[PDB]
RNA sequence: GUACGUGAAAUUGCUGAAAGGGAAGCAUUGGAAAUCAGUCUUACCUGGGUGAGAUCAGUAGUCUCUCGAGACUAUGCACUCUGAACCUGUGGUAGGUCAGCAUCAGUUUUCGGGGGCGGAAAAAGAAUAAGGGAAGGUGGCUGUUUAUAGCCCUUGUUGUAAUACGUCCACUGGGGACUGAGGACUGCGGCUUGCCAAGGAUGCUGACAUAAUGGUUUUCAAUGGCCCGUCUUGAAACACGGACCAAGGAGUCUAGCAUCUAUGCGAGUGUUUGGGUGAUGAAAACCCAUCCGCGAAGUGGGAACGCCCUUGUGGCGUGCACCAUC
RNA sequence: CUGCCGAAGUUUCCGGAUAGCAGAAACUCAGAUCAGUUUUAUGAGUAUGUAAAAUGAGAGUUUCUAGUGGGCCAUUUUUGGUAAGCAGAACUGGCGAUGCGGGAUGAACCGAACGUGAGGUUAAGGUGCCGGAAUGUACGCUCAUCAGACGAAAAGGUGUUAGUUCAUAUGAACUAGCCCUGGGCGCUUAAGCGUACUACCCAUACCUCACCGUCUGGGUUAGCUUUGAGAAGCUCAGACGAGUAGGCAGGCGUGGAGGUUUGUGACGAAGCCUUGGGCGUGAGCCUGGGUCGAACAGCCUCUAGU
């Protein structure tokens, strides 16, 4: 378990800094780099029953 | 341990103190156009098993005892195990020959009696 | 068993019991330490400081 | 992700609302899909796995 | 005290207390006044001394059960026991209500400190080596171009700047409040058998207890509060019933039918029309001769079981009730 | 008395037989199906139905058995209207069975749907005072000598504010906003109106905890010195809580009967009185004091002029 707890937090940081360096790669070449679009969303239910 | 009371005052009878002939005792209110039975605001409360009390502290006295009514001498005896969970309370037509006899027998036994006191006097 | 609930985000003792690996996380790593090369070309530039 | 399983983290076990404060707890449920842990749940929503 | 057992409510008189600007009125929370429950240290532990006596005797009898188990009797009080009485202990340890603090746990609120990362790898800006320009123009003279003030733009510039913002820290330091459910040990963890902030509060103190804590009644203050039942009507509006109190006052008994449950027996079942019988109430209970009533008139899925055997998995059989197929 | 379920208020044929809605029982199933679901795509004509991916929930029955078998308002759709309004149908939910915060107040408006409580945080609406909460910040608009604040109404204005455009610093034509004319106290660089951003107030709503009850899922016997087997007990866990008609369950009380308490009572039964005390969510029950004077009660069962 806390092997594989490293190996993701491993994963999130190389993903991350994976992204900045597209877009760094992206700026400086004058091109454009569009993230990804997420398969994750937290819904919240803001009204009532009635 | 300490004894938790969800309500001390009692349910009272809607409109009971309007008129003689309606006594306090709670009567559910079965007018369907009444303000009491639908609850509005200002009415009176009614008796819902959300005021039950704790099952462990139900029944218990104030001091922690739970009250065993008691006619002689034999039913103060039965609570020789269980003289810190009871109290001995004689009852109201027991005689004064036998209050006398269950207060002394309640005394070696260790029971407290919620009425000791009662129809005697004492003499040091 | 669990009469009480603990958070794991205020109680360390509970979060070590869940995760084997808080014992170990080093949450701030220094990345850019005398490098930093400003990565903007001037074609970015020009088109962001337009109108 | 992180703070709500932390925090709110109530997991399903047999039609009751059993919060998430073992490891076990996760694993005797979701053992079958190779989820062991509270950082196995969270890898699982946070990057969508399968 | 014949206005005669008990003597309720409505109602009335007097007395006392309190309240009272055109209602009362009840609820919630407290105050005040009055009035109550409501309680206490008194026992445990450990002696020693003294004597005491049995469930103690290097003891003798009786009785009831069944050797030894109870009850006694006589004798001893040495052995054991009696927290056994008292003297001596000046030894110890001391519960209920209300408070204060500390260490914690759950929840929560509110102030900070430090750091990582991202953003034009912030934009600015300072410093700063230059170039150019104009101004709302310094000097020269409105026009003018760094002077006898400077400004703007561009590069350069230290630089890998700083800061702001965003985001993150299983980074950290305080303050406040509300809860303490559970009750030997189990478990999951962290330290090093033990220890712990880890499957829910414990420590350290006090004071008062012999008042505080409460409770009740009256009353005040703040906030709220349209008259109940019936019918109507979405709803109400309504129209009805209600001067007050006491007592009485409305789904009952029975015959038939059907469902369901329980009970008895079961291809049967039902004694009470009657007869027998019943001495202690004999209208009960108990017993049953003859009738009669009502009843009688193969293939698939599947409950359950055995056997396996790659063992779980599945397969091989046996297949109730019931439903589909002939 | 309490608790748990809980409609419908109407299709359809026609006072009804159905059905629907709501429960009971027996069945078979979670490796089976289902949905006021969203899709994909096939077709057909932005939608449409059908068939087969996501999401959620274990589903399908069979039998018989209570009640309803009015509407109001609102939304949308609507056809004609026609002084104008409106009327007419249909479409869909809410109320009707439902309290709560705001809305001055009010049944249809804005939030929110309910066990008993402690703490926290909000919704709608609010923060000058009545009134809990900023006489908050930053811009502007408005002067009324009826503002504003919560149809004569179109327009006119030697009425403004910002002004734009066009003519040659001015004037004209215009562009809008607001004023004039046509809940209370009070407020006027607002306590008005519009915009933006912080802070704050509090509902029965949301979160954490405790307690009550119900439902659901477990555990518990060579009854182990944890002793906790009224197994009709004990125990662990989670969810949930409006309610008329109606359905169901468990309890409180009264007269009499069988049994029982080797029950209470002239040393005071029953009854009544009481700002005495206690128990129960409640029906009710126990008790002190006073009064009183001969009978009476708890438990199991039976019964009813309860």
């Amino acid at each position: 378990i806390a092997k594989r707890a490293e190996a993701y937090e491993a994963e999130y940081r190389a993903a991350e800094r994976e992204q900045i360096e597209l877009a760094r790669k992206a700026r400086a070449e004058g091109n454009y780099f569009v993230p990804h679009e997420p398969k994750l969303i937290f819904v919240v239910r803001i009204r009532g029953i009635n | 341990v300490n004894i938790i009371k969800k309500r001390t005052k009692p349910f009272k009878r809607h409109q009971s103190d309007r008129f003689k002939r309606v006594g306090e005792s709670w009567r559910k209110p079965r007018g369907i156009d009444s303000c009491v039975r639908r609850r509005f605001r200002g009415t009176i409360s009614m008796p819902k098993i959300g005021y039950g009390n704790n099952k462990k502290t139900r029944y218990c006295m104030p001091n922690g005892l739970k009250a065993f009514l008691v006619r002689n001498v034999s039913d103060v005896e039965l609570l020789l195990m269980h003289n810190k969970t009871y109290a001995a309370e004689i009852a109201g037509n027991v005689s004064a020959r036998k209050r006398v006899e269950i207060v002394e027998k309640a005394r070696a036994l260790g029971v407290k009696v919620t009425n000791a006191g009662a129809k005697v006097r004492s003499q040091e | 068993a669990h009469v009480q609930k603990k958070n794991p985000l205020k109680n360390k003792a509970v979060l070590s019991r869940l995760n084997p690996y808080a014992k170990a996380y080093k949450a701030n790593v220094k990345i850019n330490s005398e490098k930093t090369p400003k990565a903007a070309g001037e074609k970015f530039l020009s088109v962001l400081h337009e109108n | 992700v992180r703070e709500l399983i932390y925090k709110r983290g109530f997991g399903k076990v047999n039609k009751q609302r059993i919060p998430l404060s073992d490891n076990a707890i996760i694993e005797a449920a979701l053992g079958k899909y190779s989820i062991l842990s509270v950082e196995d749940l969270i890898h699982e929503i946070y990057t969508v796995g399968p």
